[PDB]
């Protein structure tokens, strides 16, 4: 909403493209960032069959929330805490994307000024 | 008695020639009937071979 | 006519109501009520979030990691 | 949906038999405490199409709007989505205001009438499925999507307000 | 044969109070609405010369034209009713009794009894309203489609049988 | 009363917008006397045998079998070689049959030369 | 079964043994349970029956064979009697080279079932098994028309070798 | 529909009819020529028969409507409508 | 696998007994509603079971047994494919047929 | 297949010397015995062809139009018992010999061993439908309707006739067998052109074509009952099985020729199935139906695939099936309202309960509800056809929604809305036109259970 | 069984929303015969109908009730256990 006019009614170069971005090197400007890990191989999400849009990183969770649940058959109100911690990897796991969207919309508005800077010493 | 009836004669001796159907003679040709793997565990075991197929290690445990 | 009229329906007055449609009513209205305070109170986190959402204007150029302007 | 909209049919049914098999809405009225049943039954399932809190029409509709507002779509497909929750609202009070409320523009002979026992059974059953079915099938079936966490608040309260005004 | 310069009005006004009720939909909003325009009708009742009146028409069927509902409330038995010719495929003429199996018949006796005597009844009926018909029809054959009464003696109605005999409304 | 109801087609003028409406002349209601008597008789000839127990199966249509015959037989008889009728029996001729040809022969052509060269998605196709 | 994993391959079965940690006990199980011995046990010794009656009297019934005749290549133009043989030859030929399509798509199919949502990563192998196939099915006797023929597939045959000759040529250049 | 017999219909019509205002109850008749025994005008006499049309449901063709004058005959044109008979 | 694959095939046809017994007209055309609504609600009584594996295991699987055209290399056969959509489906079409038949007993019944 | 043969012919003299009552006892029992034993020949080995003797021959092709024939038979000799009541024994006699004869002729064009002797029995077939449709007609026009049937066949059969004995002369021999074993490329030089042609428009003229179809409204809509069903359900099928045959030759001019009978064809059902939308008489909608049904079996066979060829020929033998139903249908109201228009005598479900029922899937079957042969043969051809264009697909398929179109139209304007209260002769159906049509309609689902018998040699 | 006719002189505009077409009508000189038909409708037992929020508020009284004891037990477990 508000990115969108930024962009729209604004300037697009300033808003990250959702399509294209991010357009820097991640480690340029975090010297050595650490990799963002995986805690579920690739045979636990092959064995758990689990779809490729769900098998994100919070997957490892979420084999986790079947398991309870295969098992907690009968009951369903049961199976709490595990997507209590699956959706707090996803609300992070959606911040690191958000941080990664404002990452690219400041690098963006960084640059582009920086480079009208130059475009004003000369 | 009427529900009773209504069991045998619609639901229980259908069951009876459903089942004598696919189980002698319909599993009785290749790919028939064809099931999915379940979702087998790492943590979890298999019944026949009695292998527990090991877990992943400690989670994030991003605890809210 | 034939034997096997019960319900008699009257003229330009408020027809009569056996009891039984009305108690069921409101208990089912009732049902259907407190359904969803029970789960209000129970599962308030479903109806509205449970998990935080952090401003994006907030957040200092540490996480983001932008190397300095003035350069 | 094929719950509460199947749900409010035979309930205009009802009403259709009851009253003369008519079907024009201006000839409805005053029907709540001559109807009791299909009154609540009707009343519930009107905006149970619209799905308050807690309800088949909850996580469904609910997330529907909100999952094509937290996605990538044209600009004017989810301005349609709001339109859509606040129209169907909007009517959906409307066949109970003439339908109930207000007073009985039909013939003098009052024939109203909802005894059938078949009548109460037959939607007495679909009460407990379009109020309960949406809570117990959800937490039946695993999620098949990543799940919506970090999301900025309005677009999911913008579909429970769109349908009040 | 044409229609009346009073009998035109009064179709105009009879579909233009079912499009106010339309309209206005409220029992005590339509009555409001209907004293209005009943005065409203009566304020120029006085029409002397009849060319005036015609231009009076002409008004007040545009009026009535414009006056209709969108959508207006057609009766379940109204011509493009919900109820309306819906039954017609329970209906059957009655010469189909005719053609019944004996058995069916029989098992219907009384029934068939007084058939015949209905079917004995079209007969010397039929014989006598056509020599009935005949002579009370003037020269130029019928001049409209009202047709002649049983003022004689002892005579049934000229073509009757298909009216009296008529698919009852209510076929079940 | 209004910006009124211009007639068409497929939806004409009502009975109340029509002029003939409230321009009655003398003449015009003249009419609705004759057309009306014939109707009557008409109505009774068909009554006369409709309610006729002795008249039996089915009574003759004039208007239907004079539809079916100028329908069916009296259109050659009445059918004329003139220009216009050929006109519309060109375009409506060899026209159709000529645009299908060109675009289902624009078709094959456009289909058919890339299939010698290996250009198609054919890969999964032993089926024909 | 009749049939060999190496006809039909069934990949291994597993079962991922229960943990009902919660209070209920599983309805599923008594429920499985009851519908055995209420369904399968009168329909198992029947089945006895129908299995001893067929031992009581069991007949015989054998394969058809079918001994090698000349092909079309080595046939003769205008002789009727033995390129009659290669043209059955070559149809029958056809009808096996149908099945061994048929049974590579039943074996590509049945794998996509057994792995699942994992039958993009899985099925990899019988899908190019199926596509070499399909594709040497091809430019073996597709395209041959209506009234196919031993004839017209050598035509096809020879079309094919003559332009891969062509090509051979061309690359060696 | 129960079997709303002539009896009902018959009973109806009287009423509303001296329900309508401007037909008293006390010169209400049973053969009401509402010109003559009446004293009414064109449009009350729509007015009249649209009442009905509401209060019993079924219709009244126009052509049938203005000729439609006594309550008496009001009940024998519902009688054959319906085609009562007890 | 013994369960619900098979269980389903018997749902599927224990509706069509209504039909098979219709026309055979040894039925009983009175009391046929009613002998339609033991059916549908039984059939829908059978449609639970399909279910409970479902959750429990969640198995998937496609049934076709009798072999209709061998077409050359496309094999024809009469085929269901049960899976998330198709198991619980079942029960919700089966529930819903159920009750809007039994209001449709009173309604519908002057005719 | 003269165990065919000898029982056919034998049924004349059976027939011409029986009493004045059991000639319609005796021809509808023994017909049906011959098409019990004509059932044998199902039967069809891998690829190779029945070759009982020098002179006949049978093949998975044959034998399905063959069962259509001799099952066919009795159909029409219960259905002419309506109207043939009124007749002396020695003409009702002389009805049935043509109706045999008519028989005995397509067994032996079907199991024609070479082209020639498939020529003379195939035309052989005008004969008893000539004196049928024009001595046992029912109005003036038939006069001139045997005319436009006679001379629209011929006209092209005469031109076959120069190119399949010019066959003998080049190729040596016009037996079928050899000629697909001995199959040459056929030239594109100028005179091949024609020499392809002369063995086309033969075929297409009876299938019929659009353009030269006329004979087909002016000829079914028109003959007796009896000899409009053989008419409809097999004799325009004669195109279908010559074509088969003679495509085996003409080979690979039919890759540029065909187009200007293609969309000649591919403009034509949805052009003539407008005109059965808007009949004004019931048996001319499904003479317009059944050259619109006809017109995707001539793009089957041109296409040469074979896929087509075989919903080729189950679309061939389903529309027999459904063609002689509707055909069957109008003549039974034809019969009580002595006419054929199709308001006349809208809204009889309520009077005609069971045969709203045989209007209904009939119609069905010509809306082709799946799975239905109907659709086998019609699915088959999209399929075929798809592959050889994409674009095809709107024309047939925009086709079958406007057959469906009007093939509901009848329905509602025969038996939905109500009676005409003056007709009142439309008596208890009897039982002989009732259980024509369940003896038409049987057999249609019966062969829907197993439909791999009548795909033709290509399956 | 009765189809009995009630009084007519219980139904004219009184107790019913037509006192005002009655008067708002003699104000411009004019009368209303016909609110007597439909006066029974805006009268009797037919009158007086619950809003909106009162119409889905229907049962809340004893569903309010249900609901506190029901969290009332909910609290009784996080207390007992
Ligand atoms: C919702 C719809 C809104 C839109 C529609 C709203 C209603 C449309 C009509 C509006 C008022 C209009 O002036 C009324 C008209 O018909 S004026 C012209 C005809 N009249 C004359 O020119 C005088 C001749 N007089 C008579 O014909 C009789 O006096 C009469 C029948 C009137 C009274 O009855 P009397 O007992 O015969
Ligand atoms: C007052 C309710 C919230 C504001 C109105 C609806 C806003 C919908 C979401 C904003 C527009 C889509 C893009 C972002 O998200």
């Amino acid at each position: 909403g508000a990115h969108l006019a930024r962009r729209y009614l604004g300037d697009a170069s300033k808003e990250p493209d959702p399509l294209r971005m991010p357009t820097f090197p991640p480690d340029y400007g975090f010297p050595e960032r650490k990799e963002r890990e995986m805690v579920a191989t690739q045979q636990e999400m092959n064995d758990a069959q689990l779809m490729l849009q769900q098998r994100d990183y919070c997957a490892h969770y979420l084999i986790q929330l079947l398991k309870c649940k295969r098992d907690s058959f009968p009951n369903f109100l049961a199976c709490k805490h595990e997507q209590h911690d699956w959706d707090y990897c996803e609300h992070l796991d959606y911040v690191k994307r958000m941080k990664e969207f404002e990452r690219e919309r400041r690098l963006l508005q960084r640059k582009k000024r920086r480079e009208q800077r130059e475009a004003e010493m000369a | 008695y009427r529900h009773s009836i209504f069991a045998v004669t619609h639901v229980l001796i259908p069951v009876w020639i459903i089942h004598y159907y696919l189980k002698y003679h319909v599993t009785a040709k290749p790919y028939t009937v064809v099931e999915r793997k379940p979702r087998i565990f790492p943590g979890d075991t298999i019944l026949e071979t009695g292998e527990v197929i090991p877990l992943m290690k400690e989670f994030p445990d991003q605890h809210h | 006519a034939g034997g096997g009229v019960h319900i008699e329906p009257r003229y330009r007055q408020f027809p009569q109501l056996t009891r039984s449609q009305l108690i069921q009513a409101e208990f089912f209205s009732a049902t259907m009520w407190f359904w969803i305070l029970w789960r209000f109170w129970h599962d308030s986190d479903a109806v509205l979030g449970h998990f935080p959402y952090p401003d994006p204007s907030q957040w200092t150029d540490e996480e983001l990691g932008i190397l300095p302007d003035d350069e | 949906h094929a719950f509460f909209k199947a749900m409010l049919f035979m309930c205009s049914g009802s009403i259709i038999h009851s009253l003369n098999d008519e079907q024009d809405i201006r000839k409805m009225g005053g029907l709540y405490k001559a109807m009791p049943f299909t009154t609540t039954a009707l009343i519930i399932g009107s905006l149970a199409l619209t799905g308050m809190p807690y309800l088949t029409g909850f996580y469904s509709k609910d997330l529907i709007i909100e999952a094509v507002n937290m996605s990538y779509t044209n600009a004017w497909a989810l301005l349609m989505t709001l339109i859509a929750t606040s129209l169907t609202a909007a009517y959906s009070t409307r066949i109970i205001f003439f339908a109930f409320l207000g007073k009985p523009r039909f013939p003098p002979l009052v024939l109203i009438n909802e005894n059938n026992p078949l009548l109460i059974n037959s939607i007495k059953r679909l009460l407990i499925g379009s109020i309960f079915a949406g809570f117990i099938i959800s937490n039946n079936i695993p999620p098949m999507t990543v799940p919506n966490t970090t999301m900025p608040l309005y677009m999911k309260m913008t579909a429970l307000i769109v349908t009040i005004m | 044969a044409y229609l009346t310069h009073q009998q035109k009005v009064l179709r105009l006004y009879k579909r233009a109070l079912r499009h106010l009720e339309s309209w206005c939909v409220h029992r005590d909003k339509y009555r409001y609405f209907a004293c209005l325009m009943r005065a409203r009708f009566d304020e120029h009742k006085n029409e002397k010369d009849m060319v005036k009146a015609t231009q009076l028409l002409r008004q007040a069927e545009e009026e009535f034209w414009y006056g209709q509902h969108p959508q207006p409330y057609i009766f379940p038995e109204s011509p493009g009713g919900t109820s309306y010719e819906r039954y017609e495929c329970y209906k059957v003429p009655e010469w189909c009794l005719d053609d019944w199996h004996p058995s069916e018949k029989a098992m219907y006796p009384d029934y068939f009894a007084k058939r015949e005597q209905w079917k004995r009844l079209r007969r010397e009926s039929w014989e006598r309203e056509v020599k009935q018909l005949q002579e009370e029809t003037p020269p130029g054959g019928p001049r409209t489609e009202a047709l002649p009464p049983a003022r004689k003696e002892g005579d049934l109605p000229p073509l009757w049988w298909h009216i009296v005999t008529r698919p009852r409304e209510r076929p079940m | 009363s209004f910006p009124k109801y211009k007639p068409s087609r497929l939806a004409t003028l009502p009975a109340t917008l029509d002029p003939a409406e409230y321009d009655i002349s003398p003449e015009t209601r003249k009419a609705q006397a004759e057309r009306l008597a014939i109707r009557s008789r008409l109505k009774r000839e068909y009554l006369l045998q409709y309610n006729d127990p002795n008249r039996l199966g089915v009574i003759e249509d004039p208007a239907l079998i004079r539809w079916t015959y100028a329908r069916s037989a009296n259109i050659y008889p009445n059918f004329r070689p003139t220009p216009k009728t050929s006109l519309l029996g060109a375009l409506f001729g060899i026209g159709p049959l000529f645009f299908w040809y060109y675009v289902f022969k624009t078709d094959r052509d456009k289909k058919e030369k890339l299939i010698q060269e290996g250009k198609l998605d054919q890969t999964f196709n032993i089926s024909y | 079964d009749s049939w060999d994993k190496d006809v039909y391959p069934e990949p291994p079965r597993r079962t991922p043994a229960p943990a009902p940690q919660t209070s209920l006990p599983n309805p599923v199980t008594y429920l499985t349970k009851i519908f055995d011995l209420l369904v399968d046990r009168p329909v198992t010794l029947a089945r006895e029956f129908i299995e001893q009656q067929h031992a009581k009297n069991r007949y015989y019934y054998y394969h058809r064979e079918f001994r090698r005749v000349p092909d079309i290549t080595e046939c003769e133009e205008k002789d009727i009697l033995c390129m009659f043989e290669a043209e059955m030859q070559w149809r029958r030929d056809y009808k096996v080279d149908q099945e061994i399509v048929n049974i590579i798509q039943e074996r590509l199919k049945a794998c996509q079932q057994r792995e699942g949502e994992s039958y993009r990563q899985n099925c990899a192998k019988e899908l190019e098994q199926f596509t070499q196939v399909s594709k040497a099915f091809q430019d073996r006797y597709s395209d041959l028309g209506a009234h196919y023929s031993a004839r017209k597939c050598l035509a096809k045959q020879k079309q094919r070798m003559l332009a891969e000759r062509k090509a051979a040529k061309e690359a060696a250049a | 529909a129960p079997p709303l017999t002539l009896e009902a219909i018959k009973d109806r019509v009287l009423y509303v009819l001296k329900l309508y205002d401007k037909i008293d109850p006390e010169k209400l008749s049973v053969n009401s020529h509402f010109m003559k025994d009446l004293g009414l005008d064109s449009l009350d006499q729509v007015e009249i028969i649209m009442a009905m049309e509401d209060e019993f449901g079924f219709e009244i063709p126009d052509i049938d409507a203005e000729k439609l004058m006594c309550p008496q005959e009001i009940v024998d044109y519902i009688a054959d409508k319906k085609d009562v008979y007890e | 696998m013994n369960p619900f694959a098979s269980l389903t095939l018997t749902t599927l046809i224990i509706l069509t007994i209504p039909i098979m017994m219709s026309n055979s007209n040894i039925y009983k055309t009175n009391l046929y509603p009613n002998y339609v609504k033991t059916t549908v609600s039984y059939a829908f009584t059978l449609s639970l079971v399909p279910l409970l594996m479902f959750m429990h295991t969640g198995q998937e699987m496609i049934i076709s047994n009798w072999h209709w055209m061998t077409l050359q290399t496309v094999e024809l056969s009469l085929s269901f494919k049960m899976d998330y959509f198709s198991v619980m489906f079942i029960p919700v079409a089966l529930f819903v047929t159920w009750s809007i038949m039994e209001f449709s007993m009173w309604y519908m019944h002057s005719d | 297949m003269l165990k065919i043969i000898i029982p056919t012919t034998m049924l004349l003299p059976m027939t011409w010397m029986s009493k004045h009552n059991m000639i319609w006892i005796n021809a509808t029992v023994h017909s049906l015995l011959i098409s019990l034993i004509s059932l044998s020949l199902l039967n069809q080995l891998g690829e190779n062809s029945l070759n009982f003797s020098l002179t006949f021959f049978s093949d998975s092709l044959s034998a399905p139009l063959l069962v259509l024939t001799t099952w066919l038979l009795p159909l029409m000799l219960m259905a002419s018992q309506s109207h043939l009541s009124k007749e002396t024994t020695t003409r009702k006699k002389l009805y049935i010999t043509m109706l045999i004869l008519l028989q005995l002729f397509l067994i032996m064009t079907f199991t024609a061993t070479e082209l020639i002797l498939f020529y003379i029995l195939f035309e052989a077939t005008l004969v008893p439908t000539l004196i049928i449709i024009t001595r046992w007609g029912n109005q003036t026009e038939r006069l001139n309707a045997g005319l436009y049937f006679l001379f629209y066949t011929l006209a092209g059969s005469l031109p076959l006739l120069v190119a399949l004995v010019y066959i003998q002369n080049t190729t040596g021999s016009l037996n079928f067998l050899i000629i697909h074993y001995w199959s040459h490329p056929l030239s594109n030089s100028w005179s091949n052109i024609f020499m392809w042609l002369a063995c086309i428009m033969a075929f297409m003229v009876k299938m019929p074509l659009y353009g030269l179809h006329l004979w087909l409204p002016k000829a079914h809509v028109e003959a007796p009952i009896a000899g409009s069903m053989v008419l409809a359900a097999v004799l325009l099928k004669l195109g279908g099985y010559g074509m088969m045959r003679i495509t085996t030759i003409l080979n690979p001019l039919t890759n540029y020729m065909a187009y200007p009978f293609l969309m000649l064809s591919m403009w034509g059902m949805i052009m003539t199935s407008s005109i059965c939308l808007r009949q004004t008489d019931l048996k001319s909608l499904i003479a317009y139906s059944s050259v619109s049904h006809m017109a995707l079996v001539i793009v089957a066979i041109m296409i040469q695939t074979p896929w087509s060829f075989m919903g080729a020929t189950a679309l061939m033998i389903a529309h027999g099936l459904t063609s002689s139903m509707l055909f069957c249908l109008a003549n039974t109201n034809y019969e009580r309202v002595h006419s054929r228009t199709m308001i006349l005598a809208r809204g009889l479900q309520t009077l005609l309960p069971l045969m709203a029922t045989w209007w209904l899937m009939a119609s069905l079957t010509n809306l082709a509800l799946p799975p239905s042969i109907n659709l086998i043969g019609e699915l088959f051809i999209i399929t075929a056809s798809f592959s050889w264009s994409n674009i095809t697909i709107i024309l047939m398929g925009m086709n079958m929604m406007i057959t469906a179109l009007y093939s509901l139209y009848m329905l509602i304007t025969t038996q939905r809305g109500k009676y005409t209260h003056h007709i009142n002769n439309i008596k208890a159906s009897f039982t002989r036109e009732n259980a024509l049509m369940a003896l038409h309609i049987l057999p249609l689902l019966l062969l829907t259970l197993n439909p791999k018998m009548i795909l033709g040699p290509l399956y | 069984s009765k189809m009995e006719l009630p009084d007519y002189k219980q139904w004219k505009i009184e107790g019913t929303p037509l006192e005002t077409v009655q008067e708002k009508l003699a104000a411009r000189g004019l009368r209303d015969p016909w609110g007597r038909n439909e006066a029974w409708r805006y009268s009797g037992g037919f009158a007086n109908n619950v809003s909106f929020v009162g119409a889905l508020l229907k049962g809340f009284k004893w569903g309010f009730a249900a609901f506190v004891v029901a969290v009332g037990a909910e609290y009784y477990l996080e207390s007992q256990n």
